[PDB]
């Protein structure tokens, strides 16, 4: 049970250095080699580079120049540091354990979450949220519709859960608009019975890390 | 240093067909490729290492062959929860690299989208702005038009559409159509209308809020 | 009486799950198990419960009224509340003996409902209260707050207000319901009267036969035969004068 | 008025103004109450006076 997760900022400056920091918990930093890796938009993957406390490191040198890859055994951290951010660096960001040799090689099994930098002299504006209340008037047969719309937030990443993770069967949060403001604009939806709408209330928790903003909205038609 | 070439990078096969994708090299690798599978928004989890062994809790129906230069990713059945990005790895020499990736979506029976509009909500308008929403559900071909009619006024500007990724167990998309307006809010306008255009409709269906 | 994995409570509650048990055969000696899968769905607790258990060892068979009032009655509620806890073979269902009443239009009009058997026969009638997390919660189902319950019978007279506040989640739901029940006897009567957050009943239980039984706890399962002796360890043959088994 | 509102116990209660004996120079008496509040147990306190 290793478990890996990124801390990044989401937004660095163009010119300026980016920092990222990987925490592993369920295994010991001292002893094993870990990997960062990239992946800008929706393009392919990148391999940043690989360290070790006590080994040697390798970085892909495109990024040589610029990539240092440290190790806090204190906190259990791996770091990610980028000099002279450029916009092609903005992506998604993935630290991996290199496990140890099999008679398979060097095999990585044990992947992150990511976390998107992007790469911009805006400045962290956080979202709206408002609800898509249901018109129950509608027949609709027997199934009805709820939303949480999000406008108006400049660093991409921002997550959607209902009712605190208890929602999952008929959720589709959709994609990111850009507006021409230069913000972004979700919409979740939620395909629900008719009939739940009366007992059951609905709720969004949207968490949009990058301005540490975690607006909760009630949907009540 | 060495380059990973993929194919082909767009597949589509309904459910139960045979999938193949083959996986080039710039240098001989012997046997140090492996396959990912990324789906969306997620991680790459790792299918078959040694080019041939399949990690454990991967279906028998995923399957790796060859050495030196050209190498195949094999899906027996192919099943919804298979769409996905695929990705491949040489982990021979540094630095290591991946393939361009291909995606796999998966052809289904044609699905008639589900049509429901959303009011812009009080708050928002105090703010002093305005959006009204077309949510068109679970549709398989994704192809679709939708329209905003606004006192039978239709409107091109003023619109963004998103669409989803195909959804692991139905295979289906949605979209999302925002109109966004605040010129005098929304007033100067009696009704809202979305003309949704879809082959699993025989005509358009609109549907309409006059509420404001 | 076979109750497999079903609780006297949730027998008599009409929980969705182990509903196979509403047409109660004439007979029945109760046969439960030490924590059931299937009880109260809806989290809650059942007043005096073990007291409605001692009089079931008198009681041997009941009749649902399917008079009390009824769901069709919509003067002043929505008899459309089922909940997504209780869930009938996997589909959120409600107890079917209550009633999940909700505001109207949001609107909640206090209900002098009441009922009088006049049957030869006397009445198990049952009833509860929602006790909710938030006082949002509260307004959406019953837009008044602070709300209270009067049961008026010919001897037992009691008013309840629900307790709002959040507790552990529990089939997703942190809200109560408290279960209470009374025996309304041929010819009297009971008045209802709710400000909010009132579960109504829609069936009661006419005692058809109190004759001797017990609620012996036995995790055994059925088995076919039969004797004129049981304990919750098996049944006796010979017939001597004492015994060590239970 | 005084509402003690907790997860298992509510009880509202009300003062008994009534002239007594006079004990240590006061008549006025004080009734003290006592709940075991659980681990993540909450406890409401209203009071009129
Ligand atoms: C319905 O609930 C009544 C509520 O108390 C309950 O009380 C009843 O008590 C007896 C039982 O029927 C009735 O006595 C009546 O006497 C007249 C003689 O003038 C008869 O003609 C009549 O048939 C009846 O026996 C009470 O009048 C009645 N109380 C009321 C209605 O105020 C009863 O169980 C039941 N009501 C009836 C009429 O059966
Ligand atoms: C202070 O008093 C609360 C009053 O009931 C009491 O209830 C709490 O119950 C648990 C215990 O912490 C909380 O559950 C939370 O779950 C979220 C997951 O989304 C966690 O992030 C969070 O840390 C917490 O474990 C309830 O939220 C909370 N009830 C409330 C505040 O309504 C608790 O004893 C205590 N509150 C907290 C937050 O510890
Ligand atoms: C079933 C019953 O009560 N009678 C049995 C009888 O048939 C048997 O021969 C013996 C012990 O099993 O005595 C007792």
């Amino acid at each position: 049970q290793v478990q890996l997760q990124e801390s990044g900022p989401g937004l660095v400056k163009p010119s300026e250095t980016l920092s990222l920091t990987c925490s592993v918990s369920g295994a010991s930093i001292s002893s094993y080699y870990w990997i960062w890796i990239r992946q800008p938009a929706g393009k392919g993957l990148e391999w940043i580079g690989r360290f070790y406390t006590s080994g040697s490191p390798n970085y892909n040198p495109s990024l040589r120049s610029r990539v240092t890859m440290s190790v806090d055994t204190s906190k259990n951290q791996f770091s990610l540091k980028l000099t002279s951010v450029t916009a092609a660096d903005t992506a998604v960001y993935y630290c991996a354990r290199e496990e140890h040799i099999t008679f398979g090689g060097v095999i990585v099994r044990y992947w992150g979450q990511g976390t998107l930098v992007t790469v911009s002299s805006a400045s962290t504006k956080g979202p709206s949220v408002f609800p898509l209340a249901p018109s129950s008037k509608s027949t609709s047969g027997g199934t009805a519709a709820l939303g949480c719309l999000v406008k108006d937030y400049f660093p991409e990443p921002v997550t959607v859960s209902w009712n605190s993770g208890a929602l999952t069967s008929g959720v589709h949060t959709f994609p990111a608009v850009l507006q021409s403001s230069g913000l972004y604009s979700l919409s979740s939806v939620v395909t629900v019975p008719s009939s739940s709408l009366g007992t059951q209330t609905y709720i969004c928790n949207v968490n949009h890390k990058p301005s540490n903003t975690k607006v909760d909205k009630r949907v009540e038609p | 240093d060495i380059q990973m070439t993929q194919s082909p990078a767009t597949l589509s096969a309904s459910v139960g067909d045979r999938v193949s994708i083959t996986c080039r090299a710039s240098q001989s690798i012997s046997s140090w490729l492996a396959w990912y599978q990324q789906k969306p928004g997620k991680a790459p989890k790792l299918l078959i290492y040694k080019a041939s062994s399949l990690e454990s809790g991967v279906p028998s129906r995923f399957s790796g062959s060859g050495s030196g230069s050209e190498f195949t990713l094999t899906i027996s059945s192919l099943q919804p929860d298979d769409f996905a990005i695929y990705y491949c790895q040489q982990y021979n020499s540094y630095p290591w690299t991946f393939g361009q990736g291909t995606k796999v979506e998966i052809k289904r029976t044609v699905a008639a989208p589900s049509v429901f509009i959303f009011p812009p909500s009080d708050e928002q308008l105090k703010s002093g702005t305005a959006s009204v929403v077309c949510l068109l559900n679970n549709f398989y071909p994704r192809e679709a038009k939708v329209q905003w009619k606004v006192d039978n006024a239709l409107q091109s500007g003023n619109s963004q559409e998103s669409v989803t990724e195909q959804d692991s167990k139905d295979s289906t998309y949605s979209l999302s159509s925002t109109l966004t307006l605040s010129k005098a809010d929304y007033e100067k306008h009696k009704v809202y209308a979305c003309e949704v255009t879809h082959q699993g409709l025989s005509s358009p269906v609109t549907k309409s809020f006059n509420r404001g | 009486l076979i109750l497999r994995d079903c609780s006297v409570a949730g027998w008599l509650l009409g929980n969705p799950m182990c509903d196979e048990f509403i047409n109660v055969p004439e007979w029945s000696y109760i046969v439960e198990k030490a924590n059931p899968v299937n009880d109260l769905c809806y989290p809650g607790d059942f007043n005096d419960y073990e007291e409605l258990k001692h009089l079931l060892s008198r009681i041997n068979h009941f009749e649902k009224i399917q008079i009390i009032p009824k769901s069709s009655w919509s003067s002043h509620e929505a008899s459309l509340g089922v909940s997504s806890a209780c869930p009938y073979q996997g589909k959120s269902s409600f107890f079917r003996n209550v009633v999940w009443l909700i505001k109207k239009n949001s609107t909640y009009p206090t209900i002098k409902r009441s009922y009088n058997n006049t049957n030869q026969e006397d009445l198990l009638v049952l009833w509860g209260i929602h006790h909710p997390n938030d006082a949002a919660e509260q307004t959406k189902l019953y837009q008044n707050p602070t709300t209270y319950i009067s049961v008026g019978t010919s001897t037992l007279n009691q008013r309840l207000v629900p307790r709002i506040a959040t507790r552990s989640k529990v089939n997703g739901q942190s809200g109560r319901m408290e279960f209470f029940w009374t025996i309304l006897k041929p010819n009297d009567a009971i008045n209802f009267e709710s400000n909010g957050n009132f579960i109504a009943p829609e069936y009661a239980y006419k005692i058809v036969k109190k004759g001797d039984s017990t609620i012996m706890k036995s995790e055994l399962e059925y088995g076919n035969c039969n004797t004129t002796c049981q304990t919750p360890k098996g049944a006796i043959n010979t017939s001597l004068p004492f015994q060590n088994i239970h």
